[PDB]
């Protein structure tokens, strides 16, 4: 759980911004939308 | 904060609970004055593993047609690391 | 031509989307369509369930492979019987 | 001892779904895998195969260790002996001399103990040292 | 529940004639007592059945003596009276078992077997995925999928 | 009677290659499809002989215990005469 | 003389193989075809079993160039030579 | 857990030791043991009825 | 006294009390300890016996002290209200320990105990150098079979009264000779040489025994033989008609032991009837501390006066000396190119491997200008031993034949792996043109016309046509030379050192240093050239493996016609086979099919690094340096993708495993037709043991 603790914290704080921005367009936000990579 | 996290309409609660719990854990870790007692039944479960497995990478990569990639996701079950 | 009829019928039905195999009566498929297992199906399985055309064997094996449901997805989830899923 | 059913029910007549009886070959007996089903002998053989599958899966889930093959020199004194192969000699006790009466074959070594022989190339402790509690210390348990 | 097939009714007398085999099977009686205890109600008919069956099983191997014969017949009449009293207590407990099990199934949202009545949910027979395509008694077409007696939320 | 030990041994589409047919498809054709040794000719061909393209061709004669099989077509190839009856 | 299993007949298997090789000509051996080789002439020799991959069946696997189907029910009424 | 079975040559290890696959091949040479290549690693069933 | 079970368990407990795993060696099921006590000892939870409960201690103390009335044991209280018995000595004196009683054990340990006990039934070394009954050298067992238990019992009594007297006289006449030899004798020079045969003895190097020491060894052996003979004679004299017991090994000699009767019940129509054949057995065991062919003769001659309708069979377990000739069966370094699983394939036992032992050339030819020590160094033998082996010739001349000493460590196998070719079109022949005749080429190769035919095949069937240039000589012709036979280079182990390589190759450190350009360290090297003086070199390939030439000769016509017709290939499976897995189910394939290998799935760290967390630091869960066996205890072919047995029920349920539908087949239960038929060869007891 603590491997890359600082880097993961930085990434999560950066990603919360993207999540909040996305919540203004879709009722349900998705990990595939935020960080998980689901392509065609 | 807890009320905002857990009081919501589905599926909007699914993505809200993660944010709520992450921030609640961060703030509880920050607090350094109030004694907080954490009691958990069955700590071995939180210690070793959960029976959930990682999804097969085919469900994430994406597919066009099934006979193309010769994927066996719907042909044979597998056991991803827990 | 009699053999032709049977073979064509089999091949045509193979492509059919007869029914969703899972029994909505019993959990975990009991939950409302907007939460629980249906969210995972809608956002990770739509591209695969439609490919397999909702056949019970592909559906069960895909559910097993995804793993986020776990062994319970067949240890406690009740599907429809053979013919009861076969009929559209 | 196991309380699960091992034999297939006999067929001497057609049963019904009643208070004390259920239809033969229903989706309740062996986890619904009777949908594949004639001859009692072959049916019992298939049930035996299924029971062996269950035994194997639980026996393997019970397994939490791994069988890395270590060279003789880099090995504990208890395993620096000659260990007969399975079913060749009497179940061997680890060390009767040191009052360790335990099947040596079932011994399991914590992975955070052989880092000196495993991973000799990595100069950093990939697994932190194991924390061992002090028995000779007044603690909440020993206070009453 | 996972016994969802069409079933066959059985008269309470033939249900109770089993006794130690299934009717008074000790494990089954223990879990019925556990159902009642969890619901929070006294298991009095169950305990009457339990003591009846214990005392009957204590003697089931003894052959009664050949009766000499009394014209008044008061002895035979009293014996039959007590036998029927025991049978009636067992009938009461038999009915209680079904009543409370159906109530609990309705509470927990458990679908019963075909042609089973749950007081709140399905007054008439509930039939789901039966061999016969229509109602066994009402001669009407059952819908696909089987009727959902309860809500969807878990 | 012992199981499946009798002296005497409606086509299915999905199991067309798996009913009364050899377990393995890689296996070569049986003794009944080939001329073993010096012969004068067969009165009948064995009912286990696999229909072939040569059979679907001119096919001088076809006799199976009596059946004529004088309706040659490519749909009859790949299966034994017992289930081609 | 070895007895019992075939794995104990070390020399005799070698002798049988050498003899059969020296006696069998490839001109005689070219004739035996395989079951799948015979099947290949069928309009549609390969089917997907209902055990594993029945769902893989695609409309292209059918021999649709040699028969005609009715427009109402869809089943084949006749077949061509 | 689908995986690929591994092998370490005695030379690569810091202190060499006769590997168990090498011992297996030695046993196969001595006793002429046919080793089926396609033997599945998942199908290891023992007849409990006898064992 | 005691009942049967009480006696049985008292004997069990005494055996366990005097049990010793070291004394339980070389023995069958009789070496296994008292199962219950042994497993209770092994169980760890039973290694801690809880002390009495606080309530028990409080009550005992209250009655002992506050009330002046000690608590008596249930065995110490007087139950008979009209009689007063004496308290037993064991009343309250037996301590309670969980490791001794009651017996609790682990299920897996019990399973192993049972399986090992049933599998080590015949792993008994009957003839040992023990004392009394256990000690013997030759064990004879006579299994007497009859149709009635009393018939066989009476026959056993007769045969015992026979063998008792015969063995008495024979052991008597052996005892006379033993006593005479003890009184005095002479040492055999053959025996003294046998003692002073070893090169280096236990004490330092060469040892030198004396005839006096040899006679002392003989005296010890003959004394123990005398003790064994006297025990046999005394046991022979014990039995008397007034009080005789021939079923006890301690009382009489020989003793009779019982064997389970062979019973075969058959049920058939009549309305059904059950009738069973029966055959009763008795085993007479004679254990002699010497091999007497006279006794063997008199024992074999019993079948001629055997009782009516009774038969007998003889089992003999005798000590025999077996030599392990290290010369014909030597120890060699594991070859440079190791064997793979292909060499142990189906039908490989006939095509790939020579029968052991592999021939090693005892004869050599001398090369050009080879020095006497040069030949010895090339053969890996010492100069002195080479002289001793080839004392016929004082000096070595080129091209002469020499006898390589058996202990030479560079001895050569039959034929080298490098083929011998002989190009035609050469003008060296008589015609000065292409050699066309077959026998002229055969004479050039010094082989037979047929040997030359088989090794080519193509020239024979095209028989010459100018298309033939390369002519391979027959395997029986070309030779193996040490340079090709032995690997010129050897791989260096990790963290190896030059002294270690020198010791491994039995060469000289300076030899390695000179051959390898004077290198000091080897850490920057993976392969080092071996000196030609290495006394323990590593062969290029396994000596026991067949040459490809032998199998080509086996398949001579196949290759000839293949090269003639130029047939390339024909696919075994059609090009669309892969798309349909369940079809084309080849007979060698078997469920469960292995899915494809996902690139990064071996652990959660790899999965997170590749698919979930792209910026994950640790690529994968740390993997040790030594070899980890996932499919333990199953050894899979290395480098093969495989799947470990599943841990969920749904995987096994949903995975494609067919069910048995036709009749069951077993590779040995087919001769026994069915469980109800079960053909048997002879009516031997199911308890019968092969010696």
């Amino acid at each position: 759980s603590l491997i890359d603790n600082e880097r993961i914290e930085k990434r999560s704080r950066e990603l919360y911004e993207k999540y909040r921005d996305a919540k203004k367009r879709s009722l349900f936000v998705t990990p595939m939308e935020t960080w998980l990579e689901v392509k065609g | 904060l807890c009320e905002w996290g857990h009081r919501a309409v589905a599926p909007a609660s699914i993505d809200r609970q993660s944010v709520c719990v992450k921030f609640l854990m961060d703030e509880l870790s920050e607090e350094k004055k109030l004694p907080v007692v954490i009691v958990v039944d069955g700590w071995n479960l939180f210690s070793h593993e959960t029976h959930f497995r990682y999804p097969h990478p085919d469900f994430l990569r994406g597919l066009a047609s099934f006979n193309e990639s010769s994927t066996d996701i719907d042909l044979y079950p597998q056991e991803l690391p827990r | 031509r009699a053999l032709a009829d049977s073979l064509r019928a089999y091949v045509e039905f193979s492509t059919s989307k007869r029914v969703e195999p899972w029994d909505a009566r019993f959990k975990p498929f009991d939950r409302i369509e907007k939460d629980g297992v249906y969210v995972l199906m809608r956002y990770m399985m739509e591209e695969k369930l439609q490919l397999c055309n909702y056949h019970h064997r592909p559906v069960k094996r895909l559910f097993c492979n995804i793993g986020l449901m776990g062994p319970q997805i067949t240890t406690k989830a009740r599907w429809k019987p053979y013919r009861f899923a076969t009929n559209p | 001892v196991s309380t699960g059913e091992f034999d297939h029910p006999p067929f001497q007549f057609r049963q019904r779904h009643t208070f004390n009886t259920t239809p033969l070959h229903d989706a309740n007996r062996f986890g619904g895998r009777t949908a594949y089903l004639k001859d009692p002998r072959t049916v019992q053989f298939n049930v035996d195969v299924w029971c062996a599958q269950q035994t194997l899966r639980k026996r393997w889930k019970q397994r939490d260790w791994e069988v890395i093959e270590i060279p003789f020199r880099l090995v504990p004194r208890e395993q620096q002996r000659v260990i007969p192969e399975l079913y060749t000699d009497i179940p061997q006790m680890t060390d009767p001399a040191r009052n360790d009466f335990s099947n040596i074959r079932n011994k399991v070594y914590d992975r955070e103990e052989l880092q000196g022989v495993l991973f000799p190339a990595a100069g950093t402790m990939l697994y932190p040292p194991l924390q061992r509690v002090d028995k000779q210390a007044m603690t909440l348990d020993k206070y009453l | 529940n996972t016994f969802l097939t069409s079933s066959v009714a059985t008269p309470p007398i033939s249900v109770i004639r089993t006794g130690p085999k299934w009717w008074a099977d000790p494990e089954r009686m223990v879990r019925q007592k556990l159902m009642y205890f969890t619901l929070g109600v006294d298991q009095l008919p169950l305990r009457r059945t339990a003591v009846i069956q214990r005392d009957l099983q204590r003697f089931h191997m003894c052959k009664p003596p050949p009766r000499v014969g009394d014209s008044t017949g008061y002895k035979r009449s009293r014996a039959a009276q007590l036998n029927t009293w025991y049978r009636r207590i067992q009938y009461q407990e038999y009915h209680m078992q079904h009543l409370f099990t159906r109530h609990v199934w309705g509470l927990l949202r458990v679908y019963p077997g075909n042609t089973t009545k749950i007081q709140g949910k399905a007054d008439d027979g509930y039939v789901g995925y039966d061999s016969v395509p229509f109602h066994r008694y009402n001669r009407a077409p059952l819908p696909f999928p089987a009727r959902e007696l309860y809500e969807r939320r878990k | 009677y012992p199981f499946l030990r009798r002296p005497h041994i409606n086509p299915s589409a999905p199991y067309f290659w798996s009913f009364m047919t050899a377990k393995s498809q890689m296996a070569f054709l049986p003794e009944e499809n080939y001329i073993t040794g010096d012969w004068t000719g067969k009165f009948f061909v064995s009912k286990r002989q696999v229909y072939t393209l040569q059979h679907a061709t001119s096919g001088a004669k076809v006799r199976v215990k009596i059946f004529e099989f004088n309706s040659p077509s490519r749909w009859n190839i790949g299966k034994e005469m017992n289930t081609l009856t | 003389s070895p007895h019992g299993y075939i794995r104990h007949f070390e020399n005799e298997v070698r002798d049988l193989l050498q003899y059969v090789d020296g006696v069998t000509p490839w001109k005689q051996a070219q004739k035996i075809r395989t079951y799948w080789e015979v099947r290949s002439h069928h309009p549609m020799p390969q089917f997907n079993r209902p055990e594993v991959a029945m769902h893989r069946n695609t409309v292209g696997l059918l021999p649709a160039h040699m028969w005609e189907t009715d427009k109402k029910t869809g089943k084949v009424k006749s077949v061509k030579d | 857990g689908v995986h690929r079975v591994g092998y370490t040559h005695p030379s690569t290890l810091p202190v060499p030791c006769a590997q168990r696959w090498d011992l297996r091949l030695a046993r196969a040479r001595i006793f002429q043991e046919y080793i089926e290549e396609k033997a599945p690693g998942a199908w290891q069933l023992e007849d409990e009825r006898s064992m | 006294e005691f009942d049967a079970k009480g006696r049985e368990y008292v004997q069990y407990m005494r055996e366990f009390a005097r049990f010793d795993p070291r004394k339980s060696r070389g023995n069958g099921q009789k070496g296994f300890p008292f199962r219950d006590a042994y497993l209770t000892k092994m169980n760890e939870a039973n290694q801690k016996t809880p002390p009495p409960t606080l309530e028990t201690i409080m009550d005992r103390a209250v009655r002992e002290h506050h009330q002046h009335a000690r608590i008596l044991s249930p065995l110490e209280v007087q139950r008979d209200v009209g009689r007063l018995e004496p308290i037993p000595s064991y009343a309250g004196k037996i301590n309670a320990d969980r490791s001794v009683f009651p017996f609790q054990w682990k299920t897996e340990d019990w399973y192993e105990y049972e399986v090992a006990k049933v599998r080590n039934r015949r792993f008994v070394f009957e003839n040992t150098e023990e004392d009394g009954i256990r000690g013997s050298e030759v064990t004879y067992k006579i299994v007497l079979e009859g149709f009635w238990d009393h018939h066989v019992m009476k026959l056993a009594e007769d045969v015992c009264m026979f063998l008792k007297d015969v063995g008495r006289q024979i052991v008597e006449e052996k005892l006379v000779a033993v006593r005479r030899l003890l009184q005095g004798g002479a040492v055999d020079p053959e025996l003294l040489a046998a003692f002073n045969c070893a090169r280096a003895g236990p004490f330092g190097g060469y040892d030198e025994y004396d005839k006096e020491e040899v006679a002392n060894f003989l005296r010890s052996d003959l004394r123990r033989l005398e003790e064994q003979c006297l025990s046999v004679i005394n046991r022979c004299n014990v039995p008397v008609p007034g009080a005789t017991n021939i079923y006890d090994p301690h009382t009489s000699w020989p003793h009779v032991e019982k064997l389970e009767p062979w019973v075969r019940m058959a049920e058939f129509w009549t309305s059904t009837a059950h009738y069973e054949f029966r055959k009763f057995f008795r085993v007479i065991i004679c254990k002699l501390p010497f091999q007497s062919t006279e006794f063997e003769k008199r024992m074999y001659d019993i079948r001629h006066w055997l009782h009516r309708q009774t038969s007998c069979e003889f089992h003999t377990i005798y000590r025999r000396n077996v030599i392990h000739d290290s010369a014909v069966f030597p120890t060699e370094h594991d070859p440079a190119t190791p064997t793979t699983h292909e060499h142990h394939r189906m039908f490989s036992f006939a095509l790939d491997w020579q029968s052991a032992p592999v021939n090693r050339l005892s004869t050599d030819t001398v090369r050009e200008g080879e020095n006497w020590d040069a030949v010895a160094q090339r053969l890996g033998c010492s100069v002195g031993e080479l002289k001793d082996a080839n004392a016929e010739r004082e000096t070595i001349e080129a091209g002469v034949v020499i006898n390589v000493p058996v202990t030479a460590t560079r001895r050569l196998t039959s034929f080298g792996a490098t083929p011998l070719v002989l190009p035609l079109k050469t003008t060296s022949a008589k015609d000065g043109e292409r050699i066309r005749t077959w026998e002229e080429a055969a004479a050039i190769l010094d082989c037979t016309v047929e040997e030359l035919q088989q090794c080519n095949g193509h020239a024979a069937l095209t028989y010459f046509d100018s298309s033939v240039t390369e002519l391979v000589a027959p395997l029986s012709c070309w030779t193996s030379t040490s340079e090709s036979e032995f690997s010129p280079v050897e791989r260096v182990h990790a963290n190896d050192t030059l002294v270690a390589i020198a010791k491994r190759l039995q060469c000289s450190e300076e030899a390695l240093r000179a051959v390898n350009d004077g290198i000091t360290d080897v850490s920057g090297l993976d392969f080092v050239r071996v000196p030609p003086e290495a006394r323990r070199p590593r062969r290029l390939v396994e000596p026991q493996l067949r040459p490809q030439a032998a199998t080509d000769a086996l398949l001579a016509r196949t290759i000839a016609e293949e090269e003639t017709f130029k047939l390339k290939s024909i696919p075994h499976l059609p090009q669309n086979a892969e798309r349909f897995p369940h079809e084309y189910h080849t007979p060698t394939s078997r469920f469960p099919p292995t899915p494809s290998e996902t690139p990064a799935t071996q652990d959660w760290m790899a999965y997170t690094a590749k698919y979930l967390d792209k910026q994950f630091t640790i690529s994968a869960e740390p993997a040790p340096v030594y070899n980890v066996n996932k499919l333990w205890p199953m050894q899979q072919i290395p480098g093969k993708v495989d799947q470990t047995p599943f841990e969920e029920d749904q995987t096994w349920l949903l995975h494609s495993i067919p069910v048995q539908q036709l009749e069951m087949h077993h590779h040995e239960k087919d001769l026994q037709d069915l469980p109800f038929i079960n053909h048997e060869q002879f009516p031997r007891s199911l308890e019968w043991n092969a010696p």
